[PDB]
C-alpha cells in the first residue's frame, strides 16, 4: 500500500490524462490486491484468525494488531464498500461465534445453577463489547449486539 | 363554540344548588379534553368570585378546576390567579385562607413559569416573617416545603433569601414550628447555592453552645440525613460537642443516638467508632417512667454499626459488644426485640462472600442457649418466635454448633407447641425450627427425643391449618430419614413409631379437593416413608400404592408423583412394583409428548430406573409404546434430553436386549444424523458410544459392525469438523467392541494409500479413524504404518497434514518404547518435517499415561533445550509450548532448574522459559498452585530490566495471569506496579522513521510492549481496583490518552467502563481528562489524502464523543458548531 500510494503521487500527471479495472492507480492496486487475496491464499489467512479469537476466549493472550489490519485490508478491499468484509470473513465468524456461545452455554447449564450462568453471561457480552469496540468494525457493532 | 361557553357562565350565577355543580362539572369536562382571550378572562373571573361560596361541594369541585386550568392558560392570567390566591391567603377567615392554600399547592403540583415561582417565593417570604398570626406561618411554611419537595432546580439565587426567612422559625415557641422548620431546611438543602451550605453548617456550630433546646440537634440530623456527602467535612467539629453534651443529667441522649445511628448508615468513611462505642455500652446499661426508649435508641444504634461495617468483625468479637447483647436478654419487650433484630444483623453479617469468625462464634454458642433457655418459658409469644428464629438463623449460618444443647433445646420446643395459646405464627417458626435443626445435625443426637418428638408431631398433622400440616409433613419425611438413615448404619428399634407415623399420614393421602402444597407434601412424604421403611409395612404397602396411579393422571401432582416413584425404585430395599408397572409404564409414556422439559426428564429417568431395577418383568406391548415416543426426543434442539434417551436407550439394550429389531424405523437414523451434529459434545458423546459399544457387543440382523461401518461412512465415499471428530471417535469406539478386526485397518490403509480415486475428505477421515482407534490399542504389530504416515505428512492442504500430524502423536501414545524414540529421532534426522513432528510431540504429553511417561522425560527436555534456540519463530513458539506441558509433570524437580536458568540463560533461552510457564496457569484449581505462587515471584519481579523481547513476554505472561488467575499476582500486585507503570512510557529511540517525498511514515519498535501494558491494566480492572491507587492509576492514562490509534480506543473505552466505577476521582479531574480528547476531536484530516485516513479519523472522533457522553451521565462543552451538529444523532 506505501508503494502503492508512492506511485499515485509520483504520477497523478498520467493520472489525470485520461478521458474515459478501474485505470486509477490506486484504484489498480487495490484490485491487484483483491486478485492476490482471492486466491485460496484467503482461506488460510481468514481461517487462521478463527483460531487466535478462539483462544483469546481460552485464556490465552493473542496478539491484536495482526487480527485489526486484517480487517482493516478486507473493509479496504471491494471498491465505504463492505461487500468483501460480509461475504468472507462477517458470516463465517458470526456462525463460529453462535455455534461456540451455544456450546458454552449448554455445557454450563447442564452442570452449573442460574446465577452463575447470569454472571458468566455478563462477563462474556462485556468481553464481546470490548473485542468489537477493539479490533472490528463499527456497523457490526449492532450486528453481534442483538 | 362562544354560544356553549356564554351560556354555560350565564347558567353558572343559577342560585340554584344544581345548576352551579352541573356547569362547573360541564367546564372541568371540556377543558380537561384537548377559547378566546375575552373568554378566558370572563371563565377565569368567573371560576375566582365561585371559589369562595356557601357550599362545599361546589368550592371542592372549582379547587380540582383550578389544577387543570393553569395546564392551558397564558402568563399573565397565572399570575394574576397566583396575585389574588395571595392576597386572599392574608384574609382572617380561615376558610378562604385553607381555600387559597390548597389551591396554590395544586397549582404548584400541576406544574412541573419561572416569573410565577419567583413571585410565589417572595410573597412566602414576606409573609413567614414575625407575625402574632400563626395559622398564616404554617400555611406558608407548608407551601414553601410542598414547592421544595416537587421543585428543586430553580430560584438558585434565592436559597440565601429563604434560609435567613427560616432562621427565625427554629426558636418559635410552637415544637410544630420548628419541626416544620426543621424539615422545610432539610428539604431545601436538596434545592442548594453550594456556598450556602457552609455559612448554614457555621451559623449552627456557633449556635450549639445554648440552653436546653433539642431544635438545633434535631436540625443537625435532618440536614445530615438529607445529605450526608455534604457534611462529612465538619464531623471533627460535631461529635466534640454531643459527646461533652452527653454528660448532662436530662433525659435527651435519644437525638444523640439517633444522629449517630444516621451518621453511620450514610456516612461510612469515619474513624471515631471505638469513642462511642463504649459511650453507648455505657448508655445502654444504666436503668433507673421514661428510661425505656433511651435504651431502645441505644439499642438500635448499633444495628448500623453491626450491618454496614464488615472488615472489623474481629474487633466486635473480641470487645464485649456481643457478650452485652446476649446479656441483656432479660428486659422489657420493646427493647428486647431490637436487641434480638441487632443480633440477627450481626449474625447475618458475620456470614462472609489467628482465629476465623466462625471459631469465635463457637466459643460464645453456650452462653447463648442458656440465655435464651428462660426465654423458652417467657408466656409471650413474640419472644418465643425470636428465639425460634434466633436459633434457625445460628444452625443456618454454621451446622454443628448445638450438638450439646438438643437435649435442653428439645424440652422447650416441646413446650411450645403443645401451649393451647400458641398463635399459628408461632406454631409454624418453632416446626421450621425444628426442621432446620433435624437436616443440619447429626442423627446421632436425636434418637433419644424420638419418644418426646413423635407424639407432638403427629399431633400437629391432625390441623385444620394447612401450613401447620405441611410443616408437620415434612417434618415426619425428616425424621423418617433421621430415625434410620441408610447412609450410615444405625441400631434402634423404631417399629413402634411404624403405625401411628403411617396413620398420621395414609389419613392424608386422600386430598378429596384439598390444597395442592398439602397434596404435594403428603405424596411426598408418603413416597419417602415408602422408600425408607418398605419392609416394616405389612398388608398395608401395596393398596396405598396403588393411589399413586390416581395421581399420575391429573397434571397437579405429576411431577411429585413421577420424582416420588423415581425415589421409591432407586432404593437399597426391595419394593415391589409389577402390580402397578404393566398399568404404570404406558402413563409415563403419555408424559413425552406434551412439551415439558422437566417432566420429561424426569419421566425418563423414572422409566429408566424401572428398568434398571425391574427387567425380569417386562413386555415388549408397553415396550414397543415408549420407543415410539424416542424418536421425536433425541435432536440437536435440546443436548440435556438427548443424553437421557441415549442412556435409557443403553440401559434397555443392556438388561432387554430382546427388543432391539424395533428401533430400525427411525431411532437409527436419528442417532446417525446427530452424530453428525456440530453441536454433538460433552457426555452426550460419551453416552452414545457407549450405546454403540453396548449394540455391539449384543449383535442384532443388519446391525453388525460391518453394517455400522457401512452406515456411518456411507454417504462420505458417496460438513462439519466436528463431524469428521464424531464419526472417527464412533468407528474407534466400535472397533474397540470388536478384538477383532484385522481387516479393518489393512482396508483402511489401503484407501489412505491409493491417491487416485480419493478425494481429500475421504483420507482426512480415514486419518482421524486410525488416529483414534490407534491410541487405545497397540499397533506396532503391523507395519507400512510409519512409512504411510511419513509420505501423507507431504501434502498440498493443511487440514489432512494436521490430521495426520494429530493421528500420528495419538498413536505414538499406543506404545511409547517403540514410537517416541523413533519420531525423536525423526525430529533431528529431516529439518523440513520436525516443525509437523514437535506438534505431534505435543499430544504425547497431553495424552500419554504420566506413570508410563516417567522414563522418557530426560531425552525430551533435552531435545527441547536444545531445539530452544532456533531461528523460526513458529519452532520456537512450539518449543516453548511443549516445555509448558511437560513442566506440568513432576514440578518438584523441574521448577529449581528452571529458576537456574534465570540467573545465566540466554535471552532467547530466558524468553522461551518464561512463555513455558505461562500456559501452566488455568482457570480450575491445580496442585501446583503453592509452587507457581511462590516461584513467579522472582520471574514476574526482576525480569523486565534488561532486554525488550523479555520485557514483552514478561507482560504477556503477566496479563495471562491476570485474566486467568489474579490471586497469584494478589500480594505482588505493589511490587511490580512501578515497572508496569515505567513500561507505559513512550521511548523516542525506538522510533525509526524513513522519508522519501512530501509522505511520511513512522515505525515504532516498541509499539508492542505499549498495548500489552494497556491490556493488562485493563483487565487489572476485575478484582484488584480496591488495592490499586487510583491518582497513581489515572496520571499514565491521561499521558497515554495522546497516543496511537488502537491504543486511543483502548484507552477510550477504559475511561468508558471507568464512568461506573470510582466516579468521584473521574469528576475530581474531568477537565485534564477531556482537554486532550478535545484537542484531538478539534483535529482535521490531512489534505489529499486517501478515504482510508478518513475514515479511520473518522471513527476516532466517533469513539471520542462515545466516551465523553458515557463519562457525563461545565469546561466550555457547549461547542456545537454547524457541521458537529449533525454527528451526534448517528451516535446516541
Amino acid at each position: 500500500r506505501f508503494s502503492s500510494k508512492v506511485l499515485n503521487g509520483i504520477c497523478a500527471y498520467l493520472n489525470r490524462h485520461w478521458v474515459r479495472g478501474i485505470y486509477e492507480i490506486y484504484s489498480l492496486a487495490l484490485v491487484t490486491w483483491r486478485d492476490c487475496l482471492f486466491r485460496p491464499l484467503n482461506k488460510q489467512v481468514t481461517n487462521a484468525v478463527l483460531k487466535l479469537i478462539e483462544k483469546e476466549r481460552n485464556g490465552e493472550t493473542i496478539n491484536t494488531r495482526l487480527i485489526s489490519g486484517v480487517v482493516q485490508s478486507y473493509v479496504e478491499l471491494g471498491l465505504p464498500t463492505l461487500t468483501v468484509y460480509k461475504e468472507s470473513f462477517e458470516s463465517q465468524f458470526l456462525a463460529d461465534t453462535e455455534r461456540f456461545y451455544t456450546r458454552e452455554s449448554t455445557e454450563f447449564l447442564q452442570q452449573n445453577p442460574v446465577t452463575e450462568y447470569m454472571k458468566k453471561a455478563e462477563a462474556r457480552l462485556l468481553e464481546e463489547q470490548r473485542r468489537v469496540q477493539v479490533y472490528l468494525h463499527e456497523s457490526t457493532q449492532d450486528e453481534l449486539a442483538r | 363554540a362562544s354560544y356553549h361557553i356564554s351560556n354555560l357562565l350565564e347558567k353558572m350565577t343559577s342560585s340554584d344548588k344544581d345548576f352551579r355543580f352541573m356547569a362547573t362539572n360541564d367546564l372541568m369536562t371540556e377543558l380537561q379534553k384537548d377559547l378566546d382571550d375575552d373568554s378566558e378572562r370572563k371563565v377565569v373571573k368567573m371560576i375566582l368570585k365561585l371559589l369562595e361560596d356557601k357550599n362545599g361541594e361546589v368550592q371542592n369541585l372549582a379547587v380540582k378546576c383550578l389544577g387543570p386550568l393553569v395546564s392551558k392558560v397564558k402568563e399573565y392570567q397565572v399570575e394574576t390567579i397566583v396575585d389574588t390566591l395571595c392576597t386572599n391567603m392574608l384574609s382572617d377567615k380561615e376558610q378562604l385562607r385553607d381555600i387559597s392554600s390548597i389551591g396554590l399547592k395544586t397549582v404548584i403540583g400541576e406544574l412541573p413559569a419561572a416569573n410565577v415561582c419567583k413571585k410565589i417565593t417572595g410573597r412566602l417570604t414576606s409573609a413567614i416573617a414575625k407575625q402574632e398570626d400563626v395559622s398564616v406561618q404554617l400555611e406558608a411554611l407548608d407551601i414553601m416545603a410542598d414547592m421544595l419537595s416537587r421543585q428543586g432546580g430553580l430560584l438558585v439565587n434565592f436559597h440565601p433569601s429563604i434560609l435567613t426567612c427560616l432562621l427565625p422559625q427554629l426558636t418559635s415557641p410552637r415544637l410544630a414550628v420548628r419541626k416544620r422548620t426543621i424539615i422545610a431546611l432539610g428539604h431545601l438543602v436538596m434545592s442548594c447555592f453550594v456556598d450556602l451550605i457552609e455559612h448554614l453548617l457555621s451559623e449552627l456550630s456557633k449556635n450549639d453552645s445554648m440552653s436546653t433546646t433539642r431544635t438545633y440537634i434535631q436540625c443537625i440530623a435532618a440536614i445530615s440525613r438529607q445529605a450526608g456527602h455534604r457534611i462529612g467535612e465538619y464531623l471533627e467539629k460535631i461529635i466534640p460537642l454531643v459527646v461533652k453534651f452527653c454528660n448532662v443529667d436530662d433525659d435527651e441522649l435519644r437525638e444523640y443516638c439517633i444522629q449517630a445511628f444516621e451518621s453511620f448508615v450514610r456516612r461510612c468513611p469515619k474513624e471515631v467508632y471505638p469513642h462511642v462505642s463504649t459511650i453507648i455500652n455505657i448508655c445502654l446499661k444504666y436503668l433507673t417512667d421514661m428510661s425505656w426508649k433511651v435504651r431502645r435508641a441505644a439499642a438500635k444504634c448499633l444495628d448500623a454499626v453491626v450491618s454496614t461495617r464488615h472488615e472489623m468483625l474481629p474487633e466486635f468479637y473480641k470487645t464485649v459488644s456481643p457478650a452485652l447483647i446476649s446479656r441483656f436478654k432479660e428486659r422489657e419487650e420493646n427493647v428486647k426485640a431490637d436487641v434480638f433484630h441487632a443480633y440477627l444483623s450481626l449474625l447475618k453479617q458475620t456470614r462472609p462472600v489467628g482465629e476465623t469468625p466462625l471459631t469465635m462464634l463457637q466459643s460464645q454458642v453456650p452462653n447463648i442457649v442458656k440465655a435464651l433457655h428462660k426465654q423458652m418459658k417467657e408466656k409471650s409469644v413474640k419472644t418465643r418466635q425470636c428465639c425460634f428464629n434466633m436459633l434457625t438463623e445460628l444452625v443456618n449460618v454454621l451446622p454443628g454448633a448445638l450438638t450439646q444443647h438438643i437435649p435442653v433445646l428439645v424440652p422447650g420446643i416441646i413446650f411450645s407447641l403443645n401451649d393451647k395459646s400458641s398463635s399459628s405464627n408461632l406454631k409454624i417458626d418453632a416446626l421450621s425450627c425444628l426442621y432446620v435443626i433435624l437436616c443440619n445435625h447429626s442423627p446421632q443426637v436425636f434418637h433419644p427425643h424420638v419418644q418426646a418428638l413423635v407424639p407432638p408431631v403427629v399431633a400437629c398433622v391432625g390441623d385444620p391449618f394447612y401450613k401447620i400440616t405441611s410443616e408437620a409433613l415434612l417434618v415426619t419425611q425428616q425424621l423418617v430419614k433421621v430415625i434410620r438413615p441408610l447412609d450410615q448404619p444405625s441400631s434402634f428399634d423404631a417399629t413402634p413409631y411404624i403405625k401411628d407415623l403411617f396413620t398420621c399420614t395414609i389419613k392424608r393421602l386422600k386430598a378429596a379437593d384439598i390444597d395442592q402444597e398439602v397434596k404435594e407434601r403428603a405424596i411426598s412424604c408418603m413416597g419417602q416413608i415408602i422408600c425408607n421403611l418398605g419392609d416394616n409395612l405389612g398388608s398395608d404397602l401395596p393398596n396405598t400404592l396403588q393411589i399413586f396411579l390416581e395421581r399420575l393422571k391429573n397434571e397437579i401432582t405429576r411431577l411429585t408423583t413421577v420424582k416420588a416413584l423415581t425415589l421409591i425404585a432407586g432404593s437399597p430395599l426391595k419394593i415391589d412394583l409389577r402390580p402397578v408397572l404393566g398399568e404404570g409404564v404406558p402413563i409415563l409414556a403419555s408424559f413425552l409428548r406434551k412439551n415439558q422439559r422437566a417432566l420429561k426428564l424426569g419421566t425418563l429417568s423414572a422409566l429408566d430406573i424401572l428398568i434398571k431395577n425391574y427387567s425380569d418383568s417386562l413386555t415388549a406391548a408397553m415396550i414397543d409404546a415408549v420407543l415410539d415416543e424416542l424418536p421425536p426426543l433425541i435432536s440437536e434442539s435440546d443436548m440435556h434430553v438427548s443424553q437421557m434417551a441415549i442412556s435409557f436407550l443403553t440401559t434397555l439394550a443392556k438388561v432387554y436386549p430382546s427388543s432391539l429389531s424395533k428401533i430400525s424405523g427411525s431411532i437409527l437414523n436419528e442417532l446417525i444424523g446427530l452424530v453428525r451434529s456440530p453441536l454433538l459434545q460433552g457426555g452426550a458423546l460419551s453416552a452414545m458410544l457407549d450405546f454403540f459399544q453396548a449394540l455391539v457387543v449384543t449383535g442384532t440382523n443388519n446391525l453388525g459392525y460391518m453394517d455400522l461401518l457401512r452406515m456411518l461412512t456411507g454417504p462420505v465415499y458417496s460438513t462439519h469438523k466436528q463431524s469428521y471428530y464424531s464419526i472417527a471417535k464412533c468407528v474407534a469406539a466400535l472397533t474397540r467392541a470388536c478384538p477383532k478386526e484385522g481387516p479393518a485397518v489393512v482396508g483402511q490403509f489401503i484407501q489412505d494409500v491409493k491417491n487416485s480415486r480419493s478425494t481429500d475428505s475421504i483420507r482426512l477421515l480415514a486419518l482421524l479413524s486410525l488416529g483414534e482407534v490407534g491410541h487405545h490399542i497397540d499397533l506396532s504389530g503391523q507395519l507400512e504404518l510409519k512409512s504411510v504416515i511419513l509420505e501423507a505428512f507431504s501434502s498440498p492442504s493443511e487440514e489432512v497434514k494436521s490430521a495426520a500430524s494429530y493421528a500420528l502423536g495419538s498413536i505414538s501414545v499406543g506404545n511409547l518404547p517403540e514410537y517416541l524414540p523413533f519420531v525423536l529421532q525423526e525430529i533431528t534426522s529431516q529439518p523440513k518435517r520436525q516443525y509437523l513432528l514437535l506438534h505431534s510431540l505435543k499430544e504425547i504429553i497431553s495424552s500419554a499415561s504420566v506413570v508410563g511417561l516417567k522414563p522418557y522425560v530426560e531425552n525430551i527436555w533435552a531435545l527441547l533445550l536444545k531445539h530452544c534456540e532456533c531461528a523460526e519463530e513458529g519452532t520456537r513458539n512450539v518449543v516453548a509450548e511443549c516445555l509448558g506441558k511437560l513442566t506440568l509433570i513432576d514440578p518438584e524437580t523441574l521448577l529449581p532448574r528452571l529458576k537456574g536458568y534465570l540467573i545465566s540463560g540466554s535471552s532467547y533461552a530466558r524468553s522461551s522459559v518464561v512463555t513455558a510457564v505461562k500456559f501452566t496457569i488455568s482457570d480450575h484449581p491445580q496442585p501446583i498452585d503453592p509452587l507457581l505462587k511462590n516461584c513467579i515471584g522472582d520471574f514476574l519481579k526482576t525480569l523486565e530490566d534488561p532486554d525488550l523481547n523479555v520485557r514483552r513476554v514478561a507482560l504477556v505472561t503477566f496479563n495471562s495471569a491476570a485474566h486467568n488467575k489474579p490471586s497469584l499476582i494478589r500480594d505482588l500486585l505493589d511490587t511490580v506496579l512501578p515497572h508496569l507503570y515505567n513500561e507505559t512510557k513512550v521511548r523516542k529511540e525506538l522510533i525509526r522513521e524513513v522519508e522519501m517525498g512530501p509522505f511520511k511514515h513512522t515505525v515504532d519498535d516498541g509499539l508492542d510492549i505499549r498495548k500489552a501494558a494497556f491490556e493488562c491494566m485493563y483487565t487489572l480492572l476485575d478484582s484488584c481496583l480496591d488495592r490499586l491507587d487510583i491518582f497513581e492509576f489515572l496520571n499514565h492514562v491521561e499521558d497515554g490518552l495522546k497516543d496511537h490509534y488502537d491504543i486511543k480506543m483502548l484507552t477510550f473505552l477504559m475511561l468508558v467502563r471507568l464512568s461506573t466505577l470510582c466516579p468521584s476521582a473521574v469528576l475530581q479531574r474531568l477537565d485534564r481528562l477531556v482537554e486532550p480528547l478535545r484537542a484531538t476531536c478539534t483535529t482535521k484530516v490531512k489534505a489529499n489524502s486517501v478515504k482510508q485516513e478518513f475514515e479511520k479519523q473518522d471513527e476516532l472522533k466517533r469513539s471520542a464523543m462515545r466516551a465523553v457522553a458515557a463519562l457525563l451521565t461545565s469546561p466550555l462543552m457547549s461547542e456545537f458548531q454547524s457541521q458537529i451538529s449533525s454527528n451526534p444523532e448517528l451516535a446516541a
